[PDB]
């Protein structure tokens, strides 16, 4: 009855998105840790970067402190296993990624 | 970025935190209470707890049947008067249903903000920072808004993810130096500068086909009449040739000038292809004190 | 080298006195009074029913220290008078709510004729947070979308207050006129500080007008004009069929408590339930529920009555004053024809009609309330009786 | 056009949220509640009015 | 009559200062401020005077600065032709020529998009005087000139044109029937009531004409906008030289040797018969176009320049008379490049010691060098631009080096390094390049509005007695707000006349003021620095304390680049943001290139922003020279002639964002050195209308709460305001 068809929008369409990520598991024990001492043995400022809480047969330590050491890996609950896969998402996509 | 504190030599204890654009802000400790036992718990309560985000992954629809779907409340009204045969389908989407569905149509294709010269020029500062840090994604499409600035990302990430490499090591690529923005990148530079040359071609073929007042045009050919470059040569006299310094605190200014100019021109050309021609109306040559308010509608 | 020109300063400033024997902060009060400016513009137009969405902005700007230091209460507190200004003298027609924050345009109340509904909303928006970035087409493209379901015969013209940005333009909005136009809409843009030129031609295409607030009062004299319907005439908006008017009733005959009162829960009314004492009903449906004007859910079309709802918009009308007449020889009944006495101090104000003398107390309430004069009925139903 | 590098990575993943809210109790309760002395007047109390 | 804009009144003060300059016949100084309708009042005025039948001869040439402006001159001129066109009932024609030259020339397609004026234009003259001049007719070589054939057939005739034309109505005539932008603008010359060109051609003693003729006390000529002329004068007789352009002078005249050497006996003949010819006659034929594109007249202080071309006796004995010209020049310049040196008469007494030649062919080797080619013609100007500018530097001294200077400054002094030296040869005294307009014409009458100290006006040495200022009498004055803000007693820290980046007090003070404006103004801002030295310092200071990067977040960011063809692609971004979407802002120089001419009004930048006092480096010896010879004549001025120069650029920055009366302009000027000198060199409107208020001594904060008083008031004149005349002059 009335030709005018000209609906609404302009250039606001595309797909939105959903291909931000999904990626499949690679990565696993972490290797970096930079340094915790004092710098080129100087003073006044040090190195601190970051280092979850991982779970360790129910005593709560370090992300990095226990992957640096073999006999603190195999001796752990399976229950904390699963955990201990999701949380090396942080320093694998802080660096290098 | 990273933070620092003091070791148990130095008497006094100070907390630096740095940023990313050089900006170093030192924090030194003073509370009277606890001091020792939580000097280290500042360091070490912001390095074993890092917050997190959530990225969806769900299959979306653009038919009428998504804006049930997303409010279970709503959708349970749909199963009492379609499903149990008491009425028609269309009866429900004419006046039971009809105030809703309107205003929600509007946000089921909105990119964050249409606008790019005022509604989101005032919010691309903080989203055109990709550096690392610990900066992290959040949950809405925050990469969006390198497609709307970098058209030659999007060809790049369509054609060669999961082809060649995948999601796993691409995107560090284009943004080694996003603060930066004209790096280095072995990835392509030969393709992010051949579409920046584009992009200024085209921006530039736009101005030229319209042309309503070019006074540089004619400066040229004022200083070239009476064959004298006395003041055309001693563009920037600096003083700093052998220095590095001319070159270098001018061409940081010029090259970050072509990327804010023509990110507002680019985001134009793909709306409306230029076809304004920028309202055009006889008005403008006219710049008289007056006024042609006589005729009064509905007197 | 201060106290050699402070010491000289303060022996010019301590001699204030002898400024106060000039009549410069006198002659001049007397000279801004008199200036009374006249542009009399005839807004008026001969379509009842008017469809507005009032834009809200809801950004950062909003608590600038201009007319009070918390601008934020300043838009929201001011708002209210409009909404129950609107309905006082157009109870048929209804108006709308629509915020912007956060790059998005949520609309908040729907389109309803309810002036409880949208004085109560306003109120809640205090709490909402101020973040910023306003967005201007997203707050126009939604409005023109529902109000497409409208039919033809109104103005549906639509109003944008915001806080006087730098041009307020997301990506070129000159693409959106010709586009505007074709809905047949208009578009209203009240400014409050800086000018808009971006929203000038939109108000000019389309049909409406522009203008900045430059005090408190200035505010409330800009919302009184837009009581009035916009001064247009077209064509294709001049068709329209089946008008409900409905009959009030008391559901009653005696007692309201020992009746079951009106609007409660077996009865059809389920739209605003609760405790009241009457209501209306369509002529062609006998659905009874609230008395406000608003659109029915059995029908399809607002409730345009006689006795107090078609006679408000009727009411503003005949918007019209009266003139003056100097004279040097002191004479002319000085007798009021509503309030006998008069003032006796320069003021002679006679009509065009009749003729009838008046005072500073009758000409304020004419051209406020009254809307005519007195002197008609005495005079014009004369001769014809 | 220069160049630029060390450290300027992306950052992606996919969990957290459910139940944050609840934290930002325990951690106001270091500081100070907001509330007046125990008022005792031992003779006649208030009347509002 | 003219029926246009509302009457202030104003045309009453221009008609009465247009009398006396008849009486008097003698040059008049007229102030003419932006906020002043100097165009339509003024074209009101001057046709009532081209229907002078009494006036037995009446001219007027009128100039202006930029090539729009000269479009802009025209349009108004248009319709004040068009209404008492129509008043005065029959119509006696007109003529006002725009004559643009180089850049708005050809209409052949092979000729036309190649982008530079002079070279393309040589590339026209080759193929119209100098190969179908040589190669006389033919079929190929003598390419499809046709409409100079056109203009031999029409000046044979005689047409009557209309009117006047805009630019493109030539060119639009170039396809239909006007022919040649030169040789109609030939034609038209010998008749035109009103000709519309840039003043540099006449003020440039090298190719400048006079399109006059031989009468001394006739004529009437208008300038526009001629408040800059100490630099003109100078500037346009300056000649320089460099070691890239004095290669490519040694290698073209290479190929000039061999073209001799190949010619046999019998061509040879053919060019010492024209020879002759030159010597018994002085009225050539080629004296009628070719004169215009070579040097004409350098000597435009004196004489014509015509002799009996000396220095020559034969067609290869001229050659090794300029080569050693060019052998022992590169010898001469090269040696006294290595250390810093000024004299006069070092370099005029030390080249007559070396080449021991007379004072006659060094003079006339520049119109000998283009007559020269003229006989074989198969050359083209390209391979000839490089030998002129030669030519040109080597005129300049037997008859110009008696009072000027040479100023060498070669290691790290405002000029290239040790790859690329150049020399400085200009002069002092403006006024060689304006004596002889006076004396050519009657009287003439400059158009400025920024030109108000009247004080320093006598720099130029020549008379003024029409001496008149402009008040404007407005009834709102919303028109203008002049602010100075200069923090006081609270920091005092605002000024940097000789500071780079040794604090950062004064740098976060242009930045915090200019974060606060730019959310304010309602379009955009036009903001200009001192110097590119310190625009780069604190733009580059505002990265780090992050006071850059809020600004993008409001307005589009606007620098001015180095290049000329950066620049103009960056103008046509500014002005397409300011009109569809929000106005961006203008971060430039006083004196860069978009403060030459824009003509930016209120859809394109309504705010202006001054960092400090626009001076300029005298520290340089390229400008200590040219007022060091100020000295022997006013001695009192030598600090006064710096604070004109300084003063002069700011409000010609400033003098740019209003052109009528409801534009409404701002303007700031941020800095302390703003206390008592706006009472005396600045503009007579300001101080009465505007500095009368306490508004100086302002700071950062105080500056923003002054300036919401002009952005608030503004709103209130919308439907009439100052509204006199009534279409009548009010009966005056
Ligand atoms: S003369 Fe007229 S046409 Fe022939 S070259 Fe010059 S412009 Fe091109
Ligand atoms: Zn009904
Ligand atoms: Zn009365
Ligand atoms: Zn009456």
């Amino acid at each position: 009855a009335a030709p005018v068809t000209a609906a609404n929008g302009s250039d606001s369409e595309s797909e939105t998105s959903e291909s931000d990520d999904d990626s499949p598991p690679r990565p696993a024990a972490v290797a970096v840790h930079k340094r915790e001492e004092d710098e080129e043995e100087d003073d006044e400022f040090e190195e601190v970067a970051d280092d979850p809480i991982v779970m360790v047969a129910g005593r709560p330590f370090s992300y990095s402190e226990v992957s640096q050491r073999p006999e603190l890996v195999a001796q752990m609950t399976p229950e904390e296993k699963e955990a201990y896969i999701a949380m090396g998402q942080r320093m694998f996509e802080d660096l290098f990624e | 970025k990273c933070q620092k504190i003091s070791p148990e030599g130095k008497a006094k204890i100070q907390l630096q935190l740095v940023l990313h654009a050089g900006d170093t802000t030192n924090f030194h400790f003073s509370n009277e209470s606890t001091a020792v036992k939580e000097r280290d718990a500042v360091k070490d309560l912001l390095q074993q707890l890092l917050p997190k985000f959530k990225r969806k992954a769900n299959k979306e629809l653009e038919e009428k049947n998504r804006m049930l779907q997303e409010d279970p409340v709503l959708f349970q009204l749909y199963k009492d008067l379609v499903v149990s045969q008491v009425i028609s389908a269309e009866e429900f989407w004419a006046n039971r249903l009809n105030v809703n569905a309107t205003d929600s149509s509007s946000t089921s294709n909105h990119k964050q903000d249409v606008g790019i010269s005022a509604a989101f020029l005032a919010d691309v500062r903080p989203q055109t920072d990709g550096c690392n840090g610990l900066r992290y994604n959040l949950t809405s499409d925050i990469i969006e808004s390198i497609f709307r600035t970098y058209p030659a990302v999007k060809m790049k990430y369509a054609e060669n993810v999961p082809h060649n490499m995948t999601e796993k090591e691409f995107w560090t690529r284009f943004f080694q130096s996003h603060y930066f923005h004209r790096d280095r990148l072995n990835t392509g530079s030969k393709d992010l500068f051949a579409e920046c040359a584009k992009i200024d071609e085209k921006g530039l073929k736009t101005m030229v086909s319209l042309g309503v007042k070019n006074p540089l045009l004619d400066l040229t050919a004022l200083e070239d009449k009476p064959l004298d470059e006395g003041y055309g040569i001693s563009s920037v006299p600096s003083a700093s040739n052998s220095k590095s310094i001319k070159e270098n605190s001018n061409a940081a200014i010029i090259k970050r000038f072509n990327h804010h100019s023509a990110m507002v021109l680019a985001a134009g050309l793909r709306k409306q292809e230029a076809q304004n021609e920028q309202t055009s109306e006889p008005s403008n040559m006219d710049g008289n004190s007056g006024d042609a308010d006589c005729f009064q509608p509905a007197v | 080298r201060w106290e050699g020109g402070y010491e000289r300063t303060w022996e010019i400033l301590k001699e204030d006195e002898s400024g106060s024997l000039k009549a410069t902060i006198e002659d001049i009060l007397f000279k801004a009074k008199r200036k009374r400016v006249f542009e009399h513009h005839g807004q008026v137009r001969l379509g009842m029913m008017r469809h507005l969405y009032v834009v809200v902005d809801g950004s950062r700007t909003m608590e600038d220290q201009d007319l009070k230091p918390n601008r934020l209460t300043c838009t929201l507190k001011l708002l209210e008078y409009f909404v129950e200004e609107y309905f006082d003298q157009n109870p048929i027609s209804q108006i709308g709510i629509i915020v912007t924050k956060s790059k998005r345009a949520e609309k908040l109340t729907e389109l309803s004729g309810n002036p409880r509904k949208h004085i109560t909303s306003l109120k809640k928006a205090v709490d909402m947070t101020c973040h910023g970035e306003p967005s201007l087409y997203n707050s126009l493209s939604i409005a023109m979308q529902t109000l497409k379901h409208m039919p033809g015969h109104t103005s549906r013209e639509v109003l944008i207050i915001f806080s006087s940005l730098t041009t307020c333009d997301p990506s070129n909005i000159y693409d959106l006129i010709k586009t505007l136009k074709a809905a047949k809409i208009r578009v209203s843009v009240i400014g409050l500080s800086a000018e808009v030129r971006v929203c000038t031609v939109l108000a000019r295409e389309t049909g409406g007008t522009y203008h900045v607030i430059l005090d408190e009062s200035h505010y409330k004299e800009l919302l009184t004009h837009h009581v009035s319907p916009p001064p247009a005439s077209s064509s294709s908006e001049c068709s329209l069929i089946r008008m409900g008017f409905p009959q009030h009733t008391i559901a009653s005959l005696s007692d309201q408590d020992a009746k079951p009162s009106f609007s409660m829960a077996h009865l059809d009314g389920n739209t605003e339930p609760g405790l009241t004492l009457g209501g209306y009903f369509c002529p062609q449906c006998r659905a009874k529920y609230c008395e406000l004007p608003v659109e029915c859910k059995i029908c399809g079309l607002t409730l345009v009555s006689a006795p107090h709802l078609a006679r408000s918009y009727h009411h503003l009308f005949p918007l019209d004053a009266f003139q003056e007449i100097p004279l040097e020889e002191y004479n002319g009944e000085r007798f009021c024809y509503g309030c006998q006495g008069e003032l006796k101090d320069q003021h002679v104000y006679v009509c065009a009609v009749c003729q009838n003398v008046f005072c500073v107390d009758c000409d304020v309430f004419v051209h406020d309330s009254l809307h005519c004069c007195p002197g008609c009925i005495h005079k014009i139903p004369a001769p014809s009786g | 056009s220069y160049e630029d590098l060390y450290t300027q990575n992306v950052v992606i993943n996919m969990d957290d949220q459910e139940d944050l809210h609840r934290a930002s109790l325990e951690g106001k309760s270091a500081k100070e509640r907001p509330i007046w002395l125990r008022e005792s007047t031992v003779q006649g109390a208030y009347g509002s009015e | 009559y003219f029926p246009y804009d509302y009457i202030y009144p104003e045309q009453f003060s221009y008609m009465r200062e247009l009398k006396r300059t008849l009486d008097a016949k003698g040059h008049g100084v007229l102030e003419m401020p932006s906020g002043t309708g100097k165009t339509v009042s003024l074209l009101a005025l001057i046709m009532a005077y081209q229907r002078a039948y009494p006036l037995e001869v009446t001219k007027l040439i009128y100039c202006s600065r930029t090539v729009p402006e000269i479009e802009k001159v025209i349009e108004e001129l248009r319709k004040l032709l068009n209404f008492y066109e129509k008043q005065e009932g029959e119509k006696l024609p007109f003529l006002g020529l725009a004559l643009s030259s180089r850049k708005n020339l050809c209409i052949h397609p092979e000729v036309t998009p190649l982008r530079f004026g002079k070279d393309v234009d040589g590339k026209c003259h080759s193929l119209t005087a100098s190969y179908v001049r040589a190669q006389y007719q033919h079929d190929t070589s003598l390419p499809h000139c046709r409409f100079y054939e056109e203009f031999d057939a029409h000046g044979r005739e005689v047409p009557l044109p209309a009117g006047i034309y805009n630019l493109d109505d030539l060119k639009a005539l170039g396809r239909r029937q006007g022919w040649c932008p030169y040789f109609l603008a030939r034609y038209s010359i010998l008749h035109a009531n009103v000709v519309v060109y840039s003043y540099h051609y006449l003020l440039d003693p090298k190719i400048a004409d006079l399109v006059s003729k031989e009468l001394a006390r006739k004529a009437v000529v208008v300038f526009d906008e001629a408040h800059n002329i100490d630099n003109v004068c100078i500037d346009s007789m300056s000649v320089n030289l460099t070691r890239r352009t004095l290669d490519r002078c040694q290698g073209n005249l290479e190929t000039l040797q061999k073209t001799v050497l190949r010619i046999k006996e019998t061509d040879e003949q053919r060019l010492r018969d024209e020879y002759r010819r030159l010597v018994e006659g002085l009225r050539e034929a080629s004296a009628a176009r070719e004169t215009d594109a070579h040097l004409a007249n350098p000597v435009l202080p004196d004489e014509v320049l015509q002799e009996a071309v000396p220095g020559s006796i034969r067609t290869a004995e001229h050659f090794l008379g300029f080569l050693r010209r060019l052998l022992e020049y590169v010898k001469w310049r090269l040696r006294v490049q290595h250390v810093v040196q000024e004299s006069p008469p070092a370099f005029l007494s030390g080249l007559a010691q070396r080449v021991c030649i007379q004072r006659k062919p060094l003079r006339f080797c520049a119109e000998r060098l283009r007559s020269l080619l003229h006989t074989l013609e198969i050359t083209d100007l390209a391979d000839f631009s490089p030998l002129t500018l030669l030519a040109n530097f080597a005129t300049l001294v037997s008859t110009y080096a008696k009072g000027f200077t040479i100023i060498i400054e070669p290691f790290d002094d405002r000029t290239p390094t040790i790859a690329n030296p150049i020399l400085h040869f200009s002069c002092m005294d403006a006024s060689l390049a304006i004596k002889p307009v006076f004396e050519r014409f009657q009287s003439v009458i400059i158009t400025s509005g920024t030109l108000s100290p009247l004080d320093i006006y006598p720099k130029i040495l020549d008379f003024h007695p029409v001496t008149m200022a402009t008040f404007t009498m407005t009834l709102a004055r919303v028109c203008l707000c002049p602010m100075i803000i200069g923090r006081g007693n609270d920091q005092v820290a605002i000024s940097s006349k000789f500071e780079t980046r040794e604090d950062i007090a004064v740098i976060r003070n242009y930045g915090n003021l200019l974060l606060e404006m730019s959310a304010v103004v309602p379009d955009g801002i036009v903001a200009f620095f001192t110097s590119y030295q310190y625009m780069e310092s604190t733009v580059a200071s505002w990265y780090e304390q992050g006071i850059l990067e809020n600004i993008q977040r409001n307005k589009l960011l606007f620098i001015e680049t180095q290049d000329g063809a950066e620049t103009s692609v960056a103008l046509e971004k500014y002005q397409e943001a300011c009109e569809n979407g929000r106005g961006a802002i203008l971060l430039s120089v006083a004196r860069g290139k978009v403060s030459e001419g824009i003509d930016f009004v209120h859809h394109y930048g309504r705010a202006v922003i001054m960092f400090g006092v626009p001076y300029v480096y005298t520290q340089s010896r390229i400008l200590k020279a040219r007022l060091e010879y100020l000295r022997d004549q006013f001695q009192i001025r030598e600090n006064d002639f710096l604070t004109f120069d300084a003063m002069r650029h700011a409000a010609q920055c400033v003098g740019r964002a209003i052109r009528g009366k409801t534009d409404y302009g701002l303007m700031v000027f941020a800095d302390k050195r703003f206390a008592r000198g706006d009472k005396r060199g600045k503009l007579p409107r300001w101080i009465q209308e505007h500095l009368t208020d306490a508004n100086l001594n302002l700071t950062v904060d105080e500056g923003v709460q002054v300036a919401k008083y002009f952005l608030r008031q503004m709103a209130q004149p919308f439907h009439r305001e100052d509204q006199l005349g009534l279409s009548l002059l009010s009966l005056e």
